[PDB]
């Protein structure tokens, strides 16, 4: 474990 | 589409959670896991338009990151997260979307998970209701990334 990317999208 | 993106210490994707219903759809036709950062991420972006919920002429795609320390070292994670950063950004080029980058914190990691929504979503929304945007969770639930986006460009009051 590392990084947490979290994508929003609408 | 909310999702999170666990990456390792080899920028691939070990296991990928979505925040939000709309998600698993783009998740299932993406399979970002055991993918690197920079396709898994395309992924997310090419299945979102496909399925309709953004649009090429206005796509604000938001992405937030934080290092959950598993690898640290000493001052890795400083540079790290700007390995992240770049790496964001160059997928949002690549599939011709708009961008807003919000870097995360643990701490706001954790928070976002309480108030169910990604760390996107949170991290705008947290900025939203300190300019004096009344959000709800259930509006964070709901509204869009470009009508958040839009309302701070309007009504920007605070930092």
């Amino acid at each position: 474990m590392y990084a947490y990317i979290d994508v929003d999208i609408n | 589409p909310s999702i999170g993106l666990v990456i390792d210490k080899k920028e691939k994707v070990i296991d990928a959670k979505p925040l939000n219903n709309d998600a698993k759809p783009i998740l299932d036709e993406a399979a970002p896991k055991d993918m690197p950062l920079y396709d898994a991420l395309s992924k997310i972006l090419d299945i979102s338009k496909k399925n309709g919920y953004i649009n090429s002429a206005d796509n604000i795609v938001l992405f937030s990151a934080s290092i959950n320390s598993g690898r640290n070292n000493v001052s890795e994670s400083d540079k790290g997260i700007q390995e992240i950063i770049s790496t964001l950004k160059d997928v949002a080029k690549d599939a011709g979307v708009k961008f807003e980058i919000i870097p995360s914190t643990e701490e706001d990691r954790q928070k976002a998970l309480d108030q169910n929504l990604s760390m996107g979503r949170y991290a705008i929304y947290v900025k939203a209701v300190e300019e004096g945007v009344n959000l709800n969770l259930e509006d964070a639930r709901n509204l869009s990334v470009s009508e958040i986006l839009g309302k701070l460009e309007h009504h920007h009051h605070h930092h």
